């Protein structure tokens, strides 16, 4: 009916209004002040007026550190954006990891803008060019001006087309008695349909029939639309959307990754900002999720030191399960989590717990539950045991084989042998680490 | 095709309760793994949960890629199973991560319902309209059966495929319009005066009688990655083929995933998980483990299975040593499957099944002596011997292996071991560590 | 590329045709059922198996915008040559095609061959009819 | 007549339905390893195996590369053979494991036959005849074409449809032309003015090709060999479009890809389907790799993969070191530079060095192809020298012997000769000595 | 001319006689007879051409003369025969592997000759005149052309009318048509024209009108290497990869396809195959993998003769953790042979540093050669030959046109060799920046 993969049991943090988590709500069991850490945080992103903070989850594998950083970008809502990154990603074989940071710190500012277009649309009736005197003369296009007749319904418009425009309006493959829709503000044409007013049955290329278009032909409208800078960058980096012959052929040429400049930067900001001033602009600043953070080296760390004191840049969240261990990119020296000092100074460190039996128990009971499996109480005792022994994940990830032991034997319920079978069909880490202590050829 | 290492095995050879038969199937011995990898298949074909990493390990010539085989071969059809190596990830052209990504979405298919229109009978009249260069191109069709009698519109990929295997009024033509192919059947009409230039020796076929337009309802399964590539620039088709596909960003994935939900709730399409198989995947960077840690919990994610024949070995881009080249985060999320050694008389049996694979009769002594250097020596080298000592066998006119040809095919070609025995014995004519040879046999 | 010719070569000379190049004027003109033209069209197979025309567009870009403008106030040449690159008739020429009674008016009422007409038509084509625009 | 090194090996030198004898195909001795090669070269005649790899090992100077090409010489010119290197695999604009794929791919071979129907001759008359009843608004209704060939010991006029008259007005076939009529395309195409028609103006382009023999319809059944790479590579590159895309990838660097496994699979299928009918078959052929020690470990995992592909040819292997390390790794001591999970899947042919009558042999067999007379005791100092120093170091000196006995104006070698080119050219040993008694940076 | 005067311009080709006994001082070269001899015979076996596929190795210490030799065996080898002289460090290159460029530099050695005739019709255009049929199929026209004798007319294809309609003549062009060939050139307007226009344009180009014979006879050899002919076969417009070095990893098949047609055209007799010589100076920076593959195609047919220059010791070689002598592999070495040289004495110095004096156009006294003679004893040799130049712009600032040993002792004091140089740093070596960084700027402590 439904997928699930290792979360999606986890709907928030669980808080009341006062901020005080509940034991267990919210598909969450423990980790009081790991919640409530994490419940101001979101109060801040929600205040929206902090620029560059960062906070660190540290903790053991195994214990809920993605999980809050998901339970995060659950509570703030799906219009905050919430980039979610892996520390390997950062390295590309196209641009500079510099240049990737920075991408992903501009990718999690959101803009809301309310747009007002001019749009020309109806049936095209009437399709008449007119020729130039002299079309081999070098200098100038074949043809002078296109007469489109444009019918809507109440309301019949004609039009003197600028060979420009005609090329955009050709190059859709128009012809008389096809609806249109002329965007006005970039020149972008889109041939809806064939009209319903002659046949229908008479086709052989699939088309779609559209009714004729209501009101005026000559419209103005007012779209709410959601973009982020980044996408400002990009646009404005390789400029596909004009009628012109370089934003032709930026269509067609293979897209590449480029050092944007702090230039195009400034300009974007300022037009941002006018757009602000305005009043037809909302600004959304995000969060940035940067998980296994042990795997960037000290350059992004030297980087992103900068990279945080800018006036633009998102709250910023990672995350590491390391105690003492070097940096990568360096030979000798020792910081906790992988994270060198001058970096650890400017962070927020929330610190994470390993749980308990019973914790574990009603862990595996709630996953139980999920997954649409029938469990019997002494199955259960036994799964608590074994994720007390062994690991929370190996008795996490045990469920299923045993729901489809359960179902060869034609059972609902999980008892006792279908656990066992799943135990000596299926190894877990340390089983098999002694296995290999105890081998002939590198087993 | 041809004869392979694994083209013995079709299936896992497994009963209604998942219990493996001893000899079935291509597959014998190992009970063990063959019931676990069955309960693997029964969770895929399920598809219900997704995001589980499975770990097949144990010695060399255990019957790991073997396990792997039987798993695709049981799962069948339209379900998409990408079996890659380890080596493959590292390229020059895109990251790690990037051709991870690529190689876990490869491996989901979505199968999308269409509704087309099929269109059989006898061309009447053509007229094609073309302007002066031959750009703009339109016309009309003229088509019968029968019983009715229809004038259609033609655009510009008709009249493509129109002009292509060129009909010539009166010839029996079929066309799919959601997909359109023109296929022609046959000619009806045998017309007398015909043109010297084209052969025109089409078979003689019955005009169709009936309806001349069907509604039909199709299916095929496209993965995702192939939406990706095609969504991603203006000639992503040509680039599901060339390869050059470079580093699609991420705004595209999140609208294919968006769109591809979409779908599913209005019914047009389904979502049909699959395995990827990642054979030696001891040969990857701990960058890899990393990314693997966190595309494992992805709503859109397969199951991975991942097969590795190391000891306690040393992690590449690390300087520790862990078991299996495996960090201990990626074995906390894992689920481990082990494979044992087999007994003289799997040995035997697995080289009868080979012999009787590459259509070599053997007699019962060389299965016995063939048994026993299987025994001392490898089985891979036993099994490599089946075929030499074969054409060794019609070098002195038999169709029938014996002894004599096992132990001419055993002298002729050599172990891993006599080969170290002859290396340590003639060392001073080798080219050592150090590049020091003795070349001059005085 | 766009005033290139197929023009003739004579046969003295050390450019000769290699096996791929035989292979691609092979299947130019060459008719279905055939061994060549169909081991030779793999991904039109591929095309017409899997349903593709009738696929529909699942991403649309987020921005458009067209290229910065560069203004030098109180000159007339830098509008001029802006307006000559961004608008160049040859290559605009190029990327589109002429109406079919211009194309008549010119050859027949004004006695201009075919041979001299301007290069039309080189824009390639999409996938699709939903993948000719981005509304 | 041009010799370098070889071109004295012509086969392997044995009887059917047996073994090599001593000096034959210019081989001396060496027998075991004739013998197992032999076996080879029946097995991979045999056409039905897939992916079995021979390491042939032994000291340097023994025969390996004369072994392999004299293998590629009993195969016959045919059958696909691609040499290769080591070094060559790491290329800088793709990965190692797409060229390790392209090499594999370049050595399956196909034979596909056909049939032409063809239309050719000087063209006599060239009439596009006009219709009975004319069309408003038309110009010169056309209704048949009518043209007439001439050729050697035959003339036929035609009677052609009137579309090809549109290709005729745009190849510019004129009157005095030959032409090259196929019958089911159409496509008339223009090779030029007959010989007949060349002393008319004094200058001129256009070349004058004479009139072709035969009559004028003819069917000629042509046989074609291609190998799959190069299906790969006409299927993966677009054809001659009409987009400014392809026009540009044309004029600029032909930049290598990576082939994704779709384009493959198409192209597997559709090669499967043709051989089904009954038109093409599949000819196999061998990838040799001389100095396989230069691979690193992520070539030799992608080719523990590789090698179980239903399609992969035979893989020949060349290596001279002992216990060496295994490049890519720090602490993996392997025989002959190679892993043993490779080691396991192969099987070791072993090559042995030779002793003085051999020497004496291969030389005077070197000396007699290089068109040398050489003097008996020349030929005993030099057979000495080489057992003293080298064999490679005495086959080498047996042109500056020529070259000093031609300067004092005879035809023959004589011990003067060889104690002149021992004086001037030095060898190994020599040289080292004199590094190692000489501290002026030598 | 654009030749200065090079390190070592004075070597005019081996000085041998007809016997490949090596003069002690002819063509420039003194000393070194037995690498000279083996020179010689290593200079037949290529002008012989039937051997293909031989290394040799000319090693020694260095400034001893293998550059020499090899300049001089390149000197005494003459015109249209390739010769290829790399360094081993341009091997390693960004956009090409190490075994594409061995490749090149391969193919870039041997070549093949090929002759064909013209027939040059070359003069300046008077008038033209075209006749057009009423049918308008055919294109007849008539071409008055004129050199400064005489002048003929002549009748045209409609092949010349398109030839002629594309790069335009205006009636007095200079143009140059062939009879058999037809190739058709523009090469500019005449002198006689240079005062009618008032302003030249973008492309036009004035050249005087041609005198003599209008029809002329010539015949020419051109000499095409492999490499060449891969380039031009590899794409559609390919001779821009020639001149601007992007060819970028050319597939084998296009080789194979070339080396069977080249047969086939040696076959036929339309082409005879020139084989040629390539130098691989300072060889002891190649990698391991580098010497595999010279190893492996040393052995083709179509392979040229190569020659090795190395001065290393035992040395390391590069890509490996072993030391072997001269840098190489051993396997390597075996399919070599070696020519030694040997260190020169006094007088071989002192004629090698009369020779260079001789060339460099400065006198000098028979005092101030045996001084430069004993500091070149003393010294290297390339010190000596430096302080003759310097010596010499002394003698000049000192106005006077000959050396001498006051002008060579304050030469010698002006300019430092190796030795006192490594004295003067051992003895303040405070001053100077250390291994690890460490320098004292201040001179009060
Ligand atoms: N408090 C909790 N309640 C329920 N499930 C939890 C809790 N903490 C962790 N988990 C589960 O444990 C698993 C591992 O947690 P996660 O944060 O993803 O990895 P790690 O803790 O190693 O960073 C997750 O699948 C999550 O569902
Ligand atoms: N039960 C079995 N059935 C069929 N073939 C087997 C079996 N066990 C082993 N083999 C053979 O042994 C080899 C196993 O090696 P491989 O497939 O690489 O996996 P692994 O490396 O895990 O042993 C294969 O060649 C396979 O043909
Ligand atoms: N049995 C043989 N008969 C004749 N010549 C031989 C024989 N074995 C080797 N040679 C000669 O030895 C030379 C080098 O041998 P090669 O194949 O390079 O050995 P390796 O590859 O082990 O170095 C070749 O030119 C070949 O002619
Ligand atoms: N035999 C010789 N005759 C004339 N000049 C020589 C001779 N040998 C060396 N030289 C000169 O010595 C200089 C340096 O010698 P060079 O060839 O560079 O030494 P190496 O071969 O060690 O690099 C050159 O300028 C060359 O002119």
């Amino acid at each position: 009916v439904t997928r699930t993969a290792a979360h999606t049991h986890i709907k928030g943090l669980g808080l009341d209004e006062s901020g005080v988590a509940k034991r267990v709500e919210g598909g969450f069991v423990g980790q009081i002040e790991a919640r409530e850490a994490c419940g101001v945080i979101v109060d801040l992103i929600k205040a929206k007026k902090m620029s560059g903070r960062a906070i660190l989850l540290a903790g053991g594998p195994s214990t809920g550190k993605t999980a809050l950083a998901l339970a995060i970008s659950q509570e703030l809502g799906p219009k905050v954006p919430f980039c979610p990154l892996v520390g390997s990603e950062l390295y590309s074989v196209e641009v500079k990891k510099t240049e990737t940071l920075m991408e992903n710190f501009r990718r999690a500012i959101g803009l809301r803008i309310k747009e007002t277009k001019e749009v020309y649309e109806g049936e095209v009736t009437e399709l008449t060019p007119e020729d130039a005197e002299n079309p081999l003369g070098g200098y100038g296009k074949t043809i002078s001006h296109v007469i489109v007749g444009l019918k809507s319904a109440k309301g019949t418009k004609t039009l003197r087309l600028d060979p420009t425009i005609y090329e955009s309006i050709q190059r859709e493959k128009v012809s008389i008695g096809d609806v249109i829709y002329i965007e006005a503000n970039t020149g972008a044409v889109k041939r809806v349909g064939r009209s319903d007013a002659y046949a229908t049955e008479f086709d052989l290329e699939t088309e779609e029939y559209v009714p004729l278009p209501k009101g005026e032909v000559h419209k103005k409208k007012e779209i709410v639309q959601d973009v982020t800078l980044h996408d400002l960058d990009v646009a404005n980096a390789r400029p596909q959307g004009g009628q012109d012959v370089i934003s032709m052929m930026g269509q067609l040429l293979k897209p590449k990754k480029t050092e944007i400049t702090e230039k195009l930067r400034q300009e974007v900001n300022k037009v941002v900002a006018k757009y602000i001033d305005q009043g037809v602009a909302e600004l959304i600043p995000g969060v940035l999720f940067i998980d296994e953070v042990n795997m960037l080296d000290i350059e992004i760390f030297t980087y992103l030191n900068k990279a945080l004191e800018s006036n633009i840049a998102p709250v910023v969240v990672l995350a590491s399960n390391r105690g003492m261990t070097t940096v990568r990119g360096t030979e000798d020296v020792i910081s906790p989590h992988g994270v060198p000092p001058d970096l650890i100074d400017r962070l927020l460190i929330v610190r994470t717990l390993p749980y308990d039996k019973d914790e574990i128990r009603t862990i595996i009971e709630r996953r139980a539950t999920v997954e649409r499996l029938q469990v019997e109480s002494s199955a259960l005792d036994l799964l608590a045991t074994m994720g007390t022994e062994t690991s929370l994940r190996y008795a996490l990830q045990l469920l299923a084989p045993c729901g489809i032991l359960a179902q060869t034997s034609n059972r609902k319920e999980i008892v006792v042998n279908d656990v066992n079978e799943a135990k000596l069909l299926f190894l877990d880490a340390k089983r098999s680490t002694k296995i290999l202590e105890t081998s002939a050829n590198y087993l | 095709s041809l004869i392979a290492a694994h083209s013995h095995i079709t299936g896992l050879g497994l009963d209604e309760n998942l219990q493996p038969r001893p000899t079935s199937e291509g597959m014998v011995g190992q009970l063990q793994a063959r019931r676990a990898a069955g309960v693997i298949l029964k969770m895929v074909q399920n598809g219900t949960i997704a995001g589980r990493a499975v770990l097949v390990a144990g010695p060399p010539s255990t019957g790991k890629t073997a396990l792997a085989m039987g798993v695709s071969q049981s799962l069948g059809k339209d379900v998409p199973f990408t079996a890659i190596a380890g080596s493959e990830i590292f390229s020059l052209e895109l990251s790690k991560t990037e051709a991870l990504t690529q190689a876990f979405r490869k491996s989901i298919g979505i199968k999308i319902k269409e509704e087309t229109e099929l269109i059989e009978g006898e061309v009447v009249e053509i007229q094609i309209d073309r302007s002066i260069t031959g750009g703009h191109k339109q016309g009309k069709l003229t088509i019968k059966t029968t019983d009715m009698e229809t004038i259609y519109e033609l655009g510009n990929k008709m009249i493509d495929g129109l002009t292509k295997e060129k009909v010539l009024a009166g010839d029996v033509i079929s066309i799919d319009k959601a997909s359109g192919k023109i296929t022609k059947l046959g000619r009806s009409f045998a017309r007398s005066r015909d043109y010297d230039a084209m052969g025109a020796d089409t078979r003689f076929v019955q005009c169709p009688e009936g309806e001349l337009q069907k509604r039909k309802t199709v299916v095929h399964t496209v993965s995702l990655h192939e939406i990706d590539v095609i969504n991603s620039r203006t000639q992503g088709f040509l680039a599901l083929f060339t390869g050059d596909t470079g580093e699609i960003r991420s705004e595209v994935r999140d609208q294919i995933n968006t769109k591809v939900a979409e779908w599913k709730e209005e019914g047009k399409a389904e979502i049909v998980p699959g395995v990827l198989f990642i054979d030696e995947v001891h040969m990857l960077d701990i960058e890899c483990f990393s990314f693997i840690n966190r595309a494992l919990e992805d709503e859109f994610a397969p199951i991975v299975m991942m097969a590795t024949n190391r000891g306690v070995s040393k992690t590449r881009g690390t300087n520790y040593k862990s078991p299996h080249g495996l960090p201990l985060d990626l074995l906390d999320r894992s689920i481990i499957i082990t494979t044992k050694s087999y007994n003289e008389q799997e040995i035997k049996t697995i080289l009868s099944i080979r012999a009787q694979e590459e259509e070599v009769e053997l007699s019962s002594d060389a299965l016995d002596l063939l048994t026993k250097t299987g025994v001392e020596t490898s089985l891979r080298y036993s099994s490599n011997l089946i075929s030499v000592a074969q054409q060794i066998a019609m070098k002195r006119k038999n169709n029938t292996v014996e002894v004599e040809d096992v132990k001419r095919a055993y002298l002729l070609f050599l172990d891993s071991a006599r080969s170290v025995k002859y290396v340590q014995e003639n060392e001073s004519q080798y080219i050592d560590d150090q590049g020091n040879v003795q070349i001059s046999i005085a | 590329v766009i005033e290139r010719t197929n023009g003739p070569k004579n046969t003295d000379s050390l450019s000769f045709k290699t096996i791929t190049q035989e292979l691609l004027e092979v299947t130019r003109n060459a008719p279905s059922e055939g061994v060549m033209a169909s081991l030779l069209n793999v991904e039109k197979h591929a095309y017409e198996r899997e349903y593709l025309n009738c696929i529909q567009r699942g991403y649309h870009p987020n921005v458009s915008a067209p290229p910065v403008t560069i203004e030098v106030l109180g000159s007339s040449h830098v509008t001029n040559s802006i307006n000559n690159e961004l608008f160049d008739p040859l290559i605009s020429q190029a990327l589109s095609d002429i109406p079919a009674i211009t194309q008549y008016n010119m050859h027949v009422k004004k006695g201009i061959p075919v041979e001299d007409f301007p290069k039309t038509g080189l824009f390639p084509e999409p996938l699709n009819k939903n993948f000719s625009s981005n509304i």
